[PDB]
């Protein structure tokens, strides 16, 4: 119900009834190509069907306000500890075109043995609860509702409780989910005997529930010393789990690879990531691709993250991307606050529709040198393969230390992450299965004996039971809280308050965090310090410079800091006070012509003002169509008035420079009057201006306006076609 | 070094190699799809019975004195069951209970 584009987000109301709430979908949705999209003025060849609600690029504003959305499905990254917070976030998040929602796991959640229940705090990340997920997947269904989209909502199901939570994200309508046996292996150190079963179960609910599948690989990039070597181990896991989740009965349409453009500039980028990208295309046709974002190699620099994401993004429009997840261009820099979200997502919009219909102008050299690099890592891959099964498959291999190697394969420097088989969190929690094992249940991968019990049922087990929780949501049990401190109501209580008080944010609720940039003309130590102190003269608390960027040694460096500004604000306070574009004063002057003498008058040969607000380059008011008959410089206060008859005119711009013993206030008083005396001071316009002029004071000279420091011809013309209406 | 490893794959077309590769691939993970069709782990088991209805709490009581009978090998599932029809009480009931060391003796025969 509801949900008003303009009434915030109504996160309390939305925790009432966690107990009744089942979920409208299931299953994972693509966007749906518009073929030849007509969108203001354009013809779009690679854009998906429009939102019905949302906030349409800056630069739209020039175009009608259109926002076209591109095709593969966007993803934004969402988590700060408190997903209540980060409801408001997803509803941003929205408008400004992400429908893919990724929620990243408190950290170590994946060494939980078991779901957790209720709502704690988390640390770096949402911890993943049955409270917290039809919170949030009931908060999508508003904001997909109201955007008129569906949403993707997404999370992981790993470490040594993948299936219980696998479990709870089918019966809780989850539309993808991060699995991969190997990251629990190589990267959680989890018994790889144990971790291999858990994924056989996981993988199956999954496939059950029709969700997506996203692999670990991308995790790689993220260890290897050198990302451009790494290519042959990542080939090899993305495949092993591509192959793995065939067998298990997942759609290879629901199966996607998560790749990472290798490397980022000074790196010859594109040079070293497009091989890659074409070999992993090939080898894995049929397969859906994941683009992510770079992350290993990135600092500070929100500029120098988002460039990097544009040749990033370029990769995928040069070759696939069935999905595009987005990084927050701060992520070096510190924890994703909202805005950096909005970036990323505009920013990855921004760029996808810049190159639409790109790949109709411009082809891959399929031969030369990018055929050939493409070979030598199709048999770098494939030579990889046969190490692993000469050494005797993969649980082998792994002790043998194959993963996480720092070297360009077939070169192994001996220093990947080695692990025990009889070894790793978990070892020993493995049992035979017996003859007589049995599960009453829905979406059981291995060996289950239902028919000691009745044959018709090998295929239905959960009839044993006239249904497991797949079929019947009523038999799922609900535990709202274990813990009556660390809990979401706790937390609301804490900032009740602001829900006529008002302070800044960056994640959380009335966080008071906001961004300080400066440049100051000193070296590095010393302006990170001298900054530092700047900041808290502006009362900022707990200040932190959170980037520094040297411009040169000697001349100066540019900081970033933030700091929380301690205090609040009220709207009932704001004095808050309650103008025509370039067209409408175009189609005015259109309509009705507008004549006009200009002159410097007096003894003043400063030309150069009046030229200014008059000439086309600066938006002048030739630029609207005005004519203007100027008479030059110099020009006697007797000579302009006659012209303004002879040329029958219908405004005197006279401008006025010196200002040397009041005479432009004077030279004006005196074209008032001769135009009073010949009897036409009330059917001409007066505008008046100079560096020197102060618009009130001239308006006391009789003059109908004047003109100071920095004024353009949008005011003039304004000036102009508003006062003419008056007479 | 790599310039004689890759050498009996020189003669293979780009599509032959996308073949062998594939297939290296299904064979390094039969084995473990096998290890996962004829063993059970803790985790698994909470499934079954999450799925039977219980709460993740429960369910980690079933399954860890389920461990201590050496009766993992009947799936943890098909205990509640069996005690469930031969008491002739509920699903639940059969569960709720084993989850405080009733009917493990009459489980254990
Ligand atoms: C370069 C210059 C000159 C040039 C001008 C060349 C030319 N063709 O214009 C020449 C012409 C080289 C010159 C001459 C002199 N000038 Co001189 N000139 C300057 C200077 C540096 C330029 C200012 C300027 O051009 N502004 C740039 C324009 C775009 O801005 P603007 O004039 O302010 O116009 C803006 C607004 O006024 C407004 N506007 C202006 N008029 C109108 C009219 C209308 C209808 C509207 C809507 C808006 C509008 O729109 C413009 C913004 O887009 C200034 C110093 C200064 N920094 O102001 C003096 C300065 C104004 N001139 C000065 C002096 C003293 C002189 C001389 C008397 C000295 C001398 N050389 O012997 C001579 C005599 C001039 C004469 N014979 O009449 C003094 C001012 C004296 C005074 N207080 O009265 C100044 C301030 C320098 C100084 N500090 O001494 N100089
Ligand atoms: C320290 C933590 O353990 C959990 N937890 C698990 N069981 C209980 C319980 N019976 N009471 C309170 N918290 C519990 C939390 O929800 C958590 O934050
Ligand atoms: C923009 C531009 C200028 C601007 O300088 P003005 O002296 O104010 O006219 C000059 N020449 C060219 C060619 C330009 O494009």
């Amino acid at each position: 119900l509801q949900l008003r584009v303009n009434e915030k987000l109504d996160v309390e109301n939305i925790l009432k009834d966690l107990d009744k709430y089942t979920p409208k979908r299931r299953g994972w949705t693509w966007r749906q190509p518009a073929e030849n999209l007509q969108m203001g003025p354009f013809i779009y060849k690679d854009a998906s069907t429009p939102l019905e609600n949302s906030v349409a690029l800056p630069s739209a504003k020039y175009f009608g306000d259109i926002d076209p959305q591109p095709l593969p499905v966007i993803t934004t990254e969402i988590a700060s500890g408190r997903f209540e917070d980060d409801i408001r976030r997803m509803r941003m998040a929205a408008w400004h075109g992400a429908d893919h929602i990724m929620v990243i796991r408190t950290a170590g959640q994946s060494h939980y043995d078991g779901l957790i229940e209720g709502t704690p705090q988390g640390i770096g990340g949402v911890p993943i609860t049955r409270k917290q997920v039809r919170a949030q997947r009931k908060a999508l269904d508003l904001i997909e509702e109201e955007v008129g989209r569906p949403i993707n909502y997404h999370s992981y199901v790993s470490g040594v409780a993948g299936p219980d939570i696998a479990v709870m994200f089918a019966e809780e309508g989850v539309n993808g989910a991060h699995q991969d046996p190997q990251y629990n292996v190589l990267y959680r150190n989890i018994n790889m005997i144990r971790s291999f079963i858990d994924a056989c179960e996981s993988k199956t609910i999954m496939a059950w529930a029709d969700m997506a599948q996203i692999d670990g690989a991308h995790n790689a990039n993220a260890t290897a010393r050198e990302a451009w070597k790494v290519m042959p181990e990542l080939m090899v896991q993305h495949a092993l789990n591509s192959i793995f989740s065939l067998k298990v009965g997942m759609k290879k349409s629901n199966i996607c690879l998560s790749t990472v453009p290798p490397t980022a500039p000074p790196a010859p980028s594109m040079y070293l990531d497009l091989p890659y990208a074409v070999a992993l295309r090939e080898m894995f046709e049929g397969y859906r691709m994941r683009a992510q974002m770079n992350t290993k190699y990135m600092e500070a620099s929100t500029r120098e993250a988002t460039v990097t994401h544009v040749l990033n993004l370029l990769i995928s429009k040069l070759t696939r991307a069935d999905i595009q997840s987005t990084i927050t261009p701060d992520e070096g820099r510190n924890v994703p606050w909202h805005i950096y979200n909005i970036e990323a997502c505009d920013t990855a919009k921004q760029a996808l529709i810049g190159m639409d219909g790109l790949m109709d102008m411009v082809q891959l050299k399929r031969e030369g040198v990018l055929g050939d690099t493409v070979r030598e890592l199709k048999e770098r891959a494939v030579l990889f393969m046969e190490e692993i099964i000469e050494a005797g498959g993969y649980f082998n291999a792994v002790e043998q230390g194959f993963f996480v190697d720092s070297g360009y394969y077939p070169e192994r420097n001996g220093d990947g992450i080695a692990r025990q088989i009889n070894g790793g969190i978990g070892a020993g929690t493995v049992f035979e299965r017996d003859e007589d094992y049995m599960a009453p249940v829905t979406a059981h991968f291995g060996y289950n004996n239902v028919k000691q019990y009745d044959e018709a049922l090998v295929s239905e087990p959960s009839k044993l039971i006239d249904g497991c929780t797949l079929e019947v949501p009523e038999k799922i049990v609900y535990i709202d809280e274990l813990d009556e401190n660390d809990n979401v109501n706790v937390r609301m209580e804490e900032t009740k308050e602001f829900r006529s008080m008002i302070k800044p944010e960056v994640e959380w609720q009335a966080d008071g965090t906001v961004l300080l940039t400066m440049f100051l003309p000193t070296s590095k130590r010393v302006a990170e310090f001298a900054a530092i102190e700047f900041a808290k003269k502006m009362n900022l608390e707990e200040v932190e410079v959170i980037n520094r960027e040297v411009m040169q040694e000697a001349e100066g460096t540019r900081i970033e800091l933030k700091g929380r500004v301690p205090f609040s604000i009220d709207i009932n306070s704001l004095v808050i006070p309650p103008i025509l574009s370039e067209d409408e004063i175009r189609e005015d002057i259109e309509k009705t012509p507008l004549k006009i003498v200009a002159a410097t008058v007096g003894e003043d040969e400063h030309s150069v003002g009046l030229r200014e607000v008059i000439d086309i380059k600066h938006g002048g008011i030739e630029k609207y169509g005005v004519e203007v008959h100027y008479l030059g410089t110099s020009v006697p206060v007797e000579k302009l008035v006659d012209a303004a008859i002879e040329l029958k005119a219908d405004a005197i711009l006279a401008s006025t420079i010196i200002s040397h013993d009041d005479i432009h206030y004077k030279n004006m008083k005196r074209i008032h009057e001769l135009a009073v005396e010949k009897g036409i001071r009330d059917k001409i316009m007066i505008g008046c201006g100079g560096t020197q002029v102060t618009p009130e004071v001239a308006v006391k000279q009789g003059v109908d306006a004047g003109f100071g420091r920095g004024s353009k011809g949008i005011h003039v013309a304004t000036f102009l076609v508003k006062k003419r209406r008056e007479m | 070094d790599f310039q004689q490893r890759r050498a009996h794959l020189a003669n293979l077309s780009d599509e032959e190699l996308q073949t062998r590769f594939w297939e290296m691939a299904e064979k390094i993970v039969d084995p473990l799809l096998d290890l996962g069709k004829k063993n059970t782990t803790p985790s698994i088991e909470r499934s079954v019975l999450l799925r039977m209805g219980f709460s993740s709490l429960e369910a980690k009581a079933i399954v860890d004195k389920t461990m201590d009978r050496g009766l993992m090998g009947k799936g943890a599932g098909h205990i509640v069951y069996k005690i469930a029809k031969e008491k002739n009480i509920s699903v639940r009931e059969a569960g709720l209970a084993l989850s405080e060391g009733k009917y493990w003796d009459d489980a254990i025969q």
